[PDB]
């Protein structure tokens, strides 16, 4: 089945971390549209910014938001009419930059997980793909 | 009353509508400036707003489509 | 460090399936106030009840709400005062029972996952535990019974 | 002004007061109908509402605490 995957990394207090969000098996006839959420507790860890990564073709076909307040980001991509970009192999769809908390503490781990109510993948605009299987990450503070 | 795909209500669905679609799957509105937004948004008629229904609107203001699978096709 | 399992299971379109989320390796000096929230494809599976498992000694410290329109699902625990109940041992916290839609295909496979900026574990009013893992679960549409 | 624990505007700090902070951790409201029920909400000065708070503000109603660390100077 289509497995995504939100990696785990760590890093210092106060510094900025990168979690890349991969698709693996990814079906050849193409995603033509998904969206994709993941909640963090904002105490721990912020988003400085969302990168496309090389799944991404055109610019035009992603979209990104996050709100720090509610402890979410969300990305959504859209192909073109004529399926001339698709995300039809395996690899990097977007990586989060976190600010990991200036409080943050030796050993202490935040859970960047996947939202299951805001995140779907559909291999056309009404054939959704419904055995997609989410795995989450960690961000875990190490020692300066 | 209301037009399926006409999420702002006014009266045409253009492609702004598929944009606040996405918006709303995105996170960044948590309500359509329209009464009825929600229902017209609901264009494959599956009972949620989910990101292939602003890509449905999308299509069909381009051409691709024309008409909502909640249309009955 | 304490994991939280959200447990999977399987059945069939239009059934009702029970999903346990387990604590283990919990800190014997106790858990004071915890939140958890889970959330799901509405259309996939909808919320029937939750019940409180055995960790749960009295109903007047655990509560729970879920919302079947947005897709998810919340549980509280709020030790008393004076510590007389505190969750402090191993075991199943809660089970979320889940109306599978009756339009599902056998194969589908529905996350049920754990909500970080929702979730949040104590030890007491103000000291936090900030090490916890989390394990999510599937629900997987079978044909046959069992 | 506000008194931090007075999540419902109310001019006291009350068992209902962290109820209804656990009614936003809960999920049950997404915001307080006090113009300053969520930094009144916040009672150990984080930045986020979280079950903490709520208990908090029980445990300050109880008498355990005669202040929350949001005022401890
Ligand atoms: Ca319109
Ligand atoms: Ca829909
Ligand atoms: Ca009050
Ligand atoms: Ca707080």
């Amino acid at each position: 089945m289509l497995q995504v995957d939100i990696g785990s990394t760590s890093g210092k207090a106060g510094s900025v971390v990168s979690v890349p969000i991969t698709f693996t098996n990814v079906p050849k006839s193409g995603i033509y549209a998904l969206s994709f959420r993941t909640n963090f507790d904002p105490q721990k860890v912020t988003v400085a910014s969302i990168d496309a990564g090389s799944l991404i073709e055109n610019a035009s076909d992603f979209t990104t938001y996050y709100n720090n307040e509610n402890g979410f980001a969300s990305m959504t991509f859209e192909a073109p009419v004529d399926r001339a970009r698709i995300i039809d192999s395996d690899g990097v769809f977007a990586t989060i930059n976190f600010k990991v908390s200036d409080s943050a503490k030796v050993g202490e781990l935040y859970n960047i997980t996947t939202n299951s109510a805001y995140t779907s993948f559909y291999y056309s605009g009404t054939d959704e793909i419904k055995n997609v299987v989410y795995n989450d990450g960690k961000i875990e503070v190490i020692a300066l | 009353k209301f037009i399926y795909g006409d999420v702002d209500g006014n009266g045409s669905v253009r492609s702004i509508d598929a944009v606040l679609i996405r918006d709303y799957v995105l996170g960044k509105i948590n309500e359509f400036p329209y009464e009825y937004g929600m229902l017209a948004a609901d264009v494959d008629g599956n009972g949620s707003i989910k990101i292939n229904d602003a890509v449905l609107v999308r299509d069909y203001v381009l051409g691709k489509i024309f008409l909502f699978p909640v249309e009955e096709k």
